[PDB]
RNA sequence: GAAGCCAGAGGAAACUCUGGUGGAGGCUCGCAGCGGUUCUGACGUGCAAAUCGAUCGUCAAAUCUGAGCAUGGGGGCGAAA
RNA sequence: GGAGACGACGGCGGGGGCCCCGGGCAGAGUUCUCUUUUCUUCUUAACGGUCUAUCACCCUGGAAACAGUUUGUCUGGAGAU
RNA sequence: AGGGAAGUCGGCAAAAUAGAUCCGUAACUUCGGGAAAAGGAUUGGCUCUAAGGGUUGGGCACGUGCGUGCGGUUAACAACCAACUUAGAACUGGUACGGACAGGGGGAAUCUGACUGUCUAAUUAAAACAUAGCAUUGCG
RNA sequence: GGUAAACGGCGGGAGUAACUAUGACUCUCUGUAGCCAAAUGGAUUAACGAGAUUCCCACUGUCCCUAUCUACUAUCUAGCGAAACCACAGCCAAGGGAACGGGCUUGGCAAAAUCAGCGGGGAAAGA
RNA sequence: GAAGCAGAAUUCGGUAAGCGUUGGAUUGUUCACCCACUAAUAGGGAACGUGAGCUGGGUUUAGACCGUCGUGAGACAGGUUAGUUUUACCCUACUGAUGAACUCGUCGCAAUGGUAAUUCAGCUUAGUACGAGAGGAACCGCUGAUUCAGAUAAUUGGUUUUU
RNA sequence: CGAAAGGGUCCUGUAAGCAGUAGAGUAGCCUUGUUGUUACGAUCUGCUGAGGGUAAGCCCUCCUUCGCCUAGAUUUC
């Protein structure tokens, strides 16, 4: 279940987007910027156990290995395999392009 | 932080409750649960 | 998940540890029942000379309850207000 | 001398009834498509006869290399298997 | 919407939590508890896999379906029958997966009464009363 | 005479000449975690609580700051149909010695008959 | 209006109530003082010369505990806890809504009553006047914002029995 | 004027049904595997921005249809 599903769509309850997840997977600098926007001592497991695919911190290595068997992690894997939706795909959907000369 | 993780004084997301642990430590210090005294000046 | 019991590993023995079994308690969550905590509650010539809603306490017993019978005002009865 | 004649609680086993599943006769419904389909009746009293059913008891025999045995460790030279 | 107790005497009210599987669980303690402490991971459908059962049934030599005297523990095998749990895996929809219903908010402390219990029917349910324990007095 | 020594009184400790109660008369009094006790040195007492209190996280219309939707009313109609209360009545201002005016004096003013609301006043609390 | 008032910022005083005068913390307490924002966070009356709007303290029926006093019933120097008043449909006032008589209707007038806006900032003037220096204005002109008031739903949010 | 209809404009999100060398796997019949085959099977793909709704306080329609009409009663210097 979802904790406090009534206010799930509030901006203060927002979660990291899938295109950001792909960019974190592709380049470690973008992931490092996202991690520098956080505080290490206030994270589960002091930030040592992180799932990039779910964009989620975990209290222990066995907890990370545990959620990997779950279906939300597999949903994130299949969504990343399909590919997230970007502005390039948005322009290709309407047949629009960029002319740089 | 170590005392909070040892005693389970955790917030949402495993964050240690240093506020509550500090209040507990201060109360223990006042209420005769931690040994402390001021030594008398030597003559 | 108390005694009692079985098996294994030890221990000179008494005992120790581990895995089960077992099903105790004026123990506990909670349905009915019994009760009556709270709400700027409803109602206030009310459905009602004490009712209604939600919430709450208890729920294997110092639990709930019928009929028969006993105690009668200078009295009775009273876990005593 | 027995019966009348006796608490509360826990799990276990037997029986009746109810619930559930399958086949068959008959009836009813559904049927654009599907569904050899869905549903309904198919019962047997008191009173008796007969054959049987845990506990327990009797006979033979005498058990350690102890045995029988319950979900629950009780039984046995005071005679077990 | 945004903020999140700035409201109010006072978080009153509402919201949030809630079933189940798994990981994990501090101080204190009368060692029994605290404890569902705290803090985390997951839950739909479909197609499969695996595990957990019951009944029946042994070869000769004689007498004649049983009686013996033997011989054997691979029945570790066949035939028939049957129900519900548990674990594992792939595939697949998704904003929701205890999808309605149902259903603990949690924590740090202090005062207070040991606890379970009882009373002012119709304004007070409580530190009041009772309770087990303890102490005293009287009576052969 | 002895005490449940219960209530109560009760600053001690020495002496003496009193000699028993009451004495009386002088004197003077200020270990940064140990030792000792049958592990512990406790009431800073666990569990339990519709008991009272402070705070933290979460949470939210408590608030900024209100808006919107539903049902039942209120509303209008048909039928049915009370009660409370009621000296008489009801617009104000200033004065009306007894710190009170609704009625008097002097002014402002002032136009039929009505409906929905409201809680200033009058009425309204088994007041 | 006055002041060594250079400028800037002020101080003392006068006319003036038109228009504003805030948000919070703190109850081991006469809840009054702190904090910030701001142009500023002025003071009072209409109650307190007794007095039915709501709701907390003085505050106090009946239950209960502690302290002081009392032989006691109980009382208090006191401290704490929990605890029953529940209209409106009447008259008036107020806010809105109809309306008889003047044939019906259209277009008007305006007695009288009400009346509304407010404050700050920025650009320019200008780094100018003034000034040893540090610093540092104003009139006219231009643009926004604060508080108030009256509307409106193109857009953006919210609301969904469009069931 | 009214009731339908048509077109538009909006709302949702791709109908029912059929088919498919899509589909994890399972089970039969035989060529015993060579999409072997047939059967079932969440879902997927196509027909299909399709289906459904649309004023109830949306718009247009002499020229898309069907009805309705010069009343009745009461009052009036």
């Amino acid at each position: 279940g979802v904790f406090a599903k009534r206010t799930m769509t509030k901006t203060r309850r927002r979660l990291r987007d899938l295109d950001q997840i792909e960019r974190d997977l592709r380049s470690p600098r973008h992931l490092q910027q996202y991690k520098e926007t956080k505080a290490a001592e206030d994270l589960p497991g002091l930030g040592l156990y992180y799932c990039i695919e779910c964009a989620k911190w975990f209290e222990s290595e066995t907890s990370l290995v545990g959620h990997r068997k779950g279906k939300p992690h597999k949903r994130r894997l299949k969504q990343l395999k399909e590919g997230a939706y970007t502005h390039e795909e948005a322009m290709a959907a309407i047949g629009y392009r960029i002319d740089n000369g | 932080e170590m005392l909070a993780r040892k005693s389970g004084r955790l917030l949402k997301g495993g964050e240690p409750d240093v506020d509550g642990v500090a209040k507990q430590v201060l109360n223990d210090f006042m209420r005769g649960k931690i040994p402390w005294f001021t030594p008398a000046p030597e003559p």
